[PDB]
């Protein structure tokens, strides 16, 4: 999935911020909340408050409180539902599938075909002026 | 502006009601708009600003 | 309330100035005569920040405009807002720089200098409070680029704990405008990284990128450039003038903004922008805003933050939003591309939200990013002054005018410094 | 109050200068009576009879060009006293002009430029036309581009003068005064714009399609050259270039200071309006060898700087992308020491029309500046003819006589020698 | 929160879009500026307008389609035509050449430089719809455009959605009349690659809707705009159960369920009951028992096949207006006893229904008469079988002789897709074969 | 969009486009003076196709004026629609060619080639995207036979992706006004058959007799010759420049016409041609416009459709009609004929429809006919080739400039070789 191919440390920004807006749209409408845009917070699996979470004193609070591996199912739906399926489908190419939303400003004037009479100038549509281009004469040598 | 269809001919013809220049010698959309064009953030450029704060809506 | 004071320099900090100044009459309901014609309560309340109130009801300006031609004093005077100015605030000497950074700070604005800071003092003495200063020139000239940073070095002699703003047009990387602009480029940041606490890079082919592809318009002149510079200029002063449900001043941004004292170069931007044409057929909601507010085809500066990386960013808020959704969009553009933002730091997003939304929009974002790929301006920069050096190119007309060989090395220097320490944070 | 004093100086000074100010009359409101029925100042001076004098002096030293300016429609335009004229000519003689016959007129010269600079209170440049291969525009302004270094200092000082064409050459003199005038005023200038007639004959002859022009139809366009470098100083502009402005960004070095012009849409008006003239048409115009003013094709050399002035229909987003056109085409070059290379100025006024002109009404005009090590041919062709008649001594007699020695031939060779090393030395890479 | 996205590809597709949009726009109250009339204010609680149109801020109502094609000169036609302001100005996405009825410029050529960016807006179009659960795509299968650039849409489409359902609706090639000389070599390409990236292809017929307006409607001469109405009819029935409430709800995903028994086998047809004009059914005492019944007719069906001689395998009804079900299970009984009609011995059944509330529509000018009930019938058969076996005797004639193969093989095309797309038709034949066979 | 570049060489193309551009400048609403003046707004959406632009809105045609001999561009230039045309598009020489095929192949068009290539390259790089390349001229001249092949060579040679249209005068059986036409037309012919997209072939009797029983004119000109197939020039072009039920560009009318590249060669006609005493006396109906279009009378090429097939055919519909008439039409005219046509090919019928009659018609059409009844067009001069070079008739006039006799005898290599696959696809 490369065809677009920029410098490949683009393709990757992502940024798709309506869409986790418009699928939490869906449990607006639905009793059952299960797929929301904030995920859960669970410490365990949370790789910044390790320090309290591997001390002394904390294994007998776990197992007897049914927490030894603000809801379960909405894990299942957070990692299992449909909005995350479509939202992680639309996310395999980070930025747009084409060239105007991959671009930065570096591509601004890449193609830039240069157009120029003659070629270098010395009209000759005239027989006059392709027997001579100058009642005078031309110098050098292109 | 816009008559045949080449390159941006949507937009203009859209918007020949905004950067109509009058009438003058030369008359270009250079010396006119010079200092700005007209409606370039904002279709509706003279719509009072809202006084509705947060609390004085709550 | 804190005001503001503006300073204006050369012809492109003169010609941006009128726009921004321009515009902010109109969010604030003041007629080009100068009396008050607005609708609300809620901008006559806090209008002192950049107004000073005059006799008959009419407010008068807190800027000063400065150049060495005359001829630039006519275009702003005879402009569409030219007649609100107040007539002592214009000075201006008799000969011009000449795009040489050289008589732009030593030998020509010199003597001119004297009359900038004795109006600077004599205005600034009004204050209640004052929080800073706000400047706009170019680098790649001889007026902005040369007084415009012999004037920010005085004032920082004088008021030290001042905010010091900068809005300066920075050259452009493919056609330039001047053969000495690298010159006067690399001599005019050596002086702007211990004088200014902020400073953002405003680059021409960024805007013409932006006039091109999203406004959609063929024909855009320097004035609808001078638009989109100033929508953000006026978009970072918001708070100071308009309530909201969380302020923010600039030193506040500046405060939560700069982790060095030495990366104070920024990229700004702007949300709702799109073409007249396709104007009302767009939604305007938070997450739209926040879309086409990380695209880095929505920058003012003509390098590319997803090639870096992002030490910060600030957002800026005007209207009517949920205090929900705007922590959701800026955790969800954090958390989901984690390769493009600083790990030696928890949160980079800044968060602000106004109520008090731009005339006829419902809402509006601005735009403030500190990241580590502004390292290619000066990369840049520098590669062609160290190429026009070694030859000694165009140098007597800066050796000749009382100024040393060495001078331009450490200002060298200074911007290698500035662009290797930029790499460390990569 | 942008004001520049113009000296025109010789016979092509005074046929220049008359095309020049009618043009300057032309778009401002001027009638050649002087009355009226942007900024103005910088060409004109108000009195107090509504009268709009120019600050401008003619310098001639015969009467028989001068005088008929002095009894045309522009009789009472011009000051009596600002139009000077000698007794009898120098003669094609630079030794003439320079110490016999100009030892005597620089006093009332110089004292009529004292009194347009006290009048003058934003004074900002010079202006000097001449010819290289005259009596009078070889001797008597290489006088005054001496003497006013001394009396005014740092005064911008930019001359437009007229290179001796390649091959044709109306005297045969010429590469004496050329080559003498040279060495006595490099150390003495600050930008030399330079033209040829033969250029300008050949686009004459191709671009407009008339045949058989007279020296005001070249000095019709020579003279609209020069109201486009001035056309910032006059007019207001979203990029304005003062006369200043030159020296600081064309010349790298303070020995070469030749750039060569170039006006881009040169056409007839049967012609104009059956084209496209859009930017990215005419900024091309200045770039095919055929369009330069001077007969010598940058093919060979190296670009240094340049400077590109527009009018009209600008719209600076287009100049822009059609300056970037230039950098993709493999045949321009440029010196690897000015990564950057141009310069942009952009003015609102569009040119205007003259009655009689072979000219057209367009709303786009490009009056570019550039100096290129191309123009190393132009000296060495010089060389080669003032050595090939400085071998036996040809003329030289005339020269010894009138005031000057031998050593003054010599030294200004080697000169030129040293200034054609210089030219060798700047177009190496590395 | 039922939201569906057409997608029109060619000057096929976006002419049956022009008078199919129109009848969207007339469903509801949306004028042709795309602008509420404020006169007539809807409940807060309806969204009946959500299914297709998408609510912008103030009060603008912007469609969810996509008019794409590789000429400008039939969609500079909508923008300059009496719709101008209703579309959105980057939904009108246009090339600037045409294939010229040349599959392999299309699908490699001149079809991949603006595939990336009709991808884009569909995707742009699709966050911000919640419930997205179908796609609706109109292309041509004879033409160059609506041959080759949407099957590599639909090529790329799977590769994005996934799962997603795929109904297409394509104009078949007609038997007697035609447009080109070269269209079977474009029809037979496009079946190797729609028939496994699609879900279920209704195919129309342009000839067979010209007898229908001949004989059943008395208007004579018909142009393309009295045919593309017929086709917005269709579709807007089978689309009627997702935005209006009804004894029988049907959704999208039903459709599919008992309409494909195999997955080989998406080929159904497709009938409209009571098109009639206002002379002939103003002295009609119709029923429900024969708009049933004349939708069994073959002299009604939109392709040139009878099913007279072929098994009827899944029949699809659906039921707009005032319709009661009794009537409706008393006309499927005397469908049932019918002899000449005949069915798959594996299929009891073999019959779905469906009843909204909601008449259907008439437009201004036009001709069908508004009637308060109609049929939508998608019979799933056999006899489709025999279209193909046409348009395989169109191909091997001038494949014989390699005629027009040279306009192929140049354009990043080689030969050897010829011999494998007869070669899939005839295992597709064959399939249809298999199924009718009694056990 | 999809523009197109004229190319005119010779006399003949000189006339002809002259006429075209009278006609489509009336078309358009052109005024002489280049100024748009006319009524509709449709008319400027699509003007850029044959046009460009100017300052100030004038209109100056995108055609490129060439020939050896400046005797007949003086001639249009200070005509009706004269001053439209650009004053640098006119190139020329000093001496003619006078009707000799090698001098403006090898000696004198081949330093006048460069100048049409020189704008050419500047017309068509301007230009957002080309398709195609006009050019009108004559197989019996010496500066249109020879130039313009030559011209189609080194053109074809840069841009092998646009299409060559050609608009060669054929030569007509019972009528010679050039002797040396057997040589100057087969070496004309063999170069077309390797570098042009799709030919025209006009034959002047056959407007003859067009203006003879068709259009009952007593005094038939070379302006009345001229308009007639510059109606039919201008009417293949139409679905380009206006909007349609059904459109067909350049390449549409090549991918639907030619089944091989060397069979290439078509046979146009132009149906609603009667007498102004003789209109209201038919009604104007799509039958009798398609009965008018396949009758023998109505074809600009003197071959006979009779004695030979079709392998494919066009006929671009234009005007306010409906769509299942014409496919009746076109279907039926196919059942009937059927011993007339090909059997390998299904259909041979390619119909387009706009929208947009002509100014002063209600509907018109135009045929495009690929027939194998048009290899009798070149057996007549291989006939005349073998005739003139068994005695070498004219042929030192050609040996001077740079030839020889084995590039006449390879000419001839070509014409029987397309003769003969013409005859074996025939049955
Ligand atoms: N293009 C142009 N060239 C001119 C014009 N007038 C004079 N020249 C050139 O300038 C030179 C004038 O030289 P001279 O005839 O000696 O006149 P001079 O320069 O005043 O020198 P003296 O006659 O000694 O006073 C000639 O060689 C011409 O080529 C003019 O009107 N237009
Ligand atoms: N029913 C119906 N059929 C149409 C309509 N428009 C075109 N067609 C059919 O479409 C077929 C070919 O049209 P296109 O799809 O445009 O063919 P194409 O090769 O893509 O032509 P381009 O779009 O110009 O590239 C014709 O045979 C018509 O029968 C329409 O509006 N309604
Ligand atoms: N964006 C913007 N840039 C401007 C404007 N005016 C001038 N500039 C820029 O300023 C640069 C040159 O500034 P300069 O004339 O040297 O300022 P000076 O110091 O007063 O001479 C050019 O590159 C322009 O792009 C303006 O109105 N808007
Ligand atoms: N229909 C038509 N044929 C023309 C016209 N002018 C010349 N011809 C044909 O041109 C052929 C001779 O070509 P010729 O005049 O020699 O072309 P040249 O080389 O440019 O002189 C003859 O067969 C004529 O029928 C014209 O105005 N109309
Ligand atoms: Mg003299
Ligand atoms: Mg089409």
């Amino acid at each position: 999935h490369l065809c677009a191919c920029p410098l490949r440390r683009e393709k990757g920004f992502i940024l798709d911020g309506v869409a986790v807006s418009t699928m939490a749209r869906s449990y607006e409408h639905l009793r059952p909340k299960l797929w929301s845009a904030i995920p859960p917070y669970n410490a365990q699996q949370d790789c910044h408050s390790r320090r309290y979470f591997r001390s002394r004193v904390v294994p007998p609070i776990l197992r007897e409180t049914d927490q030894d591996h603000d809801g379960w199912i909405v894990d299942y739906f957070h990692i299992f539902g449909q909005g995350q399926r479509y939202l992680n489908r639309r996310n395999w190419a980070g930025a747009g599938h084409s060239l105007q939303q991959v671009t930065g400003h570096d591509h601004y004037n890449t193609n830039l075909k240069a157009i120029q009479n003659g070629r270098f100038g010395y009209r000759r549509n005239t027989p006059a002026l392709r027997h001579c281009p100058s009642v005078f004469g031309e110098i050098t040598r292109f | 502006r816009g008559q045949c269809l080449l390159y941006n001919w949507e937009e203009e013809r859209a918007t020949n009601y905004l950067d109509q220049v009058p009438v003058m010698q030369d008359g270009s959309e250079s010396f006119f708009f010079r200092h700005g064009h007209r409606g370039l953030l904002t279709l509706q450029p003279q719509s009072p600003t809202s006084s509705c704060t947060t609390q004085k809506d709550s | 309330m804190r005001e503001i004071v503006h300073l204006q320099a050369g012809q492109c900090g003169n010609q941006i100035g009128a726009k921004f100044w321009e515009v902010i009459s109109d969010e604030h309901g003041i007629d080009p005569t100068g009396t008050y014609h607005g609708d609300s309560d809620l901008q006559l309340e806090r209008i002192n920040v950049y107004y000073n109130e005059a006799t008959g009801g009419k407010y008068v300006p807190r800027a000063v405009l400065v150049d060495l031609e005359p001829g630039t004093m006519d275009s702003v005077r005879s402009g569409p807002f030219g007649q609100i100015f107040r007539p002592d605030n214009f000075v201006f000497g008799q000969s011009g720089a000449g795009n040489n950074w050289a008589k732009g700070h030593y030998t020509e604005g010199a003597e001119l200098v004297d009359s900038v800071l004795d109006v600077v003092r004599k205005e600034a003495e009004s204050c209640d409070c004052l929080q800073g200063f706000q400047l706009t020139h170019s680098l790649g000239g001889g007026t902005g680029s040369g007084m415009g940073t012999l004037l920010i070095s005085k004032i920082r002699e004088e008021y030290p704990d001042r905010i010091m703003n900068t809005f300066s047009v920075v050259p452009s990387p493919k056609v330039s405008d001047t053969v000495v602009e690298p010159y006067n480029a690399t001599l005019s940041v050596h002086q702007l990284v211990e004088n200014t606490d902020e400073t953002y890079c405003i680059d021409n082919e960024a805007l013409y990128d932006i006039c091109f592809r999203t406004l959609k318009l063929t024909t855009p002149t320097y004035g609808d450039l001078n638009h989109l510079v100033s929508a953000t200029m006026s978009g970072v002063t918001t708070c100071l003038r308009f309530p909201g449900q969380l302020n923010a001043d600039l030193r506040k941004l500046a405060v939560n903004m700069v982790p060095f004292p030495r990366l104070h170069f920024f990229m700004p931007g702007f949300a709702p922008l799109t073409s007249r044409g396709s104007q009302q057929y767009r939604a305007l909601t938070v997450p739209e805003l926040t879309q086409q507010m990380f695209d880095a085809k929505n920058m003012m500066a003509a390098c590319d933050p997803r090639h870096g990386r992002y030490l910060t960013v600030a957002a800026v808020f005007r209207g009517r939003m949920s205090m929900k959704e705007v922590d959701e969009q800026m955790l969800n553009v954090q958390n989901k591309n984690s390769s493009y933002f600083v790990e030696w730091i928890p949160n980079n997003v800044k968060t602000a939200v106004c109520d008090i939304p731009p005339r006829g929009l419902k809402m509006s974002a601005t735009f403030i990013g500190n990241s580590t790929a502004i390292q290619e301006l000066f990369k840049r920069i520098s590669e062609q002054f160290t190429a026009m050096f070694r030859r000694k190119a165009f140098l007597h007309w800066y050796t000749g005018e009382g100024m040393d060989e060495m001078e331009f090395t450490e200002a060298e220097s200074n911007m290698n410094d500035l662009v290797s320490e930029y790499q460390q944070y990569q | 109050m942008r004001e520049c004093i113009s000296i025109h100086v010789g016979q092509a000074g005074v046929q220049i200068g008359n095309a020049c100010w009618e043009l300057y009359c032309l778009e401002h409101g001027i009638q050649p009576d002087g009355q009226m029925p942007d900024s103005f100042n910088t060409f004109f001076s108000e009195t107090g009879a509504g009268k709009h004098v120019p600050r401008a002096v003619f310098v001639d030293l015969e009467p028989t060009v001068v005088d008929e300016v002095r009894t045309g429609t522009y009789r009472q335009l011009f000051h009596p006293e600002q139009l000077i004229t000698g007794k009898e000519d120098a003669a094609n003689n630079y030794a003439r002009g320079h110490y016999t016959i100009g030892k005597e007129i620089v006093d009332l010269v110089l004292d009529r430029i004292r009194k347009l600079a006290d009048l003058c209170t934003g004074l900002q440049g010079f202006l000097i036309f001449h010819s290289f291969g005259g009596g009078t525009g070889s001797g008597f302004a290489s006088l005054l581009m001496e003497r006013l270094s001394v009396d005014y200092g740092k005064k911008s000082k930019l001359e437009f003068a007229i290179y001796p064409a390649p091959q044709v050459s109306t005297a045969v003199v010429e590469p004496y005064n050329s080559i003498l005038t040279t060495h006595t005023t490099l150390e003495h200038s600050d930008c030399a714009f330079m033209v040829d007639n033969e250029a300008i004959y050949d686009i004459c002859r191709r671009n407009l399609d008339i045949e058989r022009p007279t020296y005001t139809n070249l000095n019709r366009l020579i003279g609209q050259i020069v109201s486009s470098i001035t056309a910032s100083l006059r007019f207001d502009g979203a990029l304005n270039v003062d006369l200043t402005e030159f020296q600081t960004n064309l010349v790298p070095y303070p020995r070469i200071h030749f750039p060569l012009a170039t006006y881009a849409p040169v056409i007839s008006a049967e012609k104009a309006y059956h084209e496209q003239l859009s930017v990215a048409e005419i900024t091309n115009a200045c770039f095919e060898p055929a369009n330069q003013m001077v007969k010598c094709d940058p093919r060979h050399g190296k670009y240094m700087a340049c400077c590109m002035l527009y009018r009209g229909d600008v719209v600076p987003k287009d100049v822009n992308a059609a300056i970037a056109t230039i950098k993709t085409k493999r045949t321009i070059q440029f010196v690897d020491w000015c990564p950057t290379g141009f310069k942009v100025g952009i003015n609102y006024q569009p040119p205007t029309v003259v009655p009689g002109g072979d000219l057209a009404k367009v709303q786009r005009a490009v009056c570019m500046l550039s100096n290129t090590t191309a123009i190393a041919e132009a000296w060495a062709r010089l060389d080669h003819k003032l050595d090939l008649m400085y071998a036996k001594r040809a003329f030289v007699h005339w020269y010894v006589g009138e005031g000057m020695e031998e050593g003054e031939f010599s030294e200004a060779r080697e000169d030129l020698a040293a200034l054609e090393k210089d030219y060798e030395e700047v177009g190496v890479d590395s």
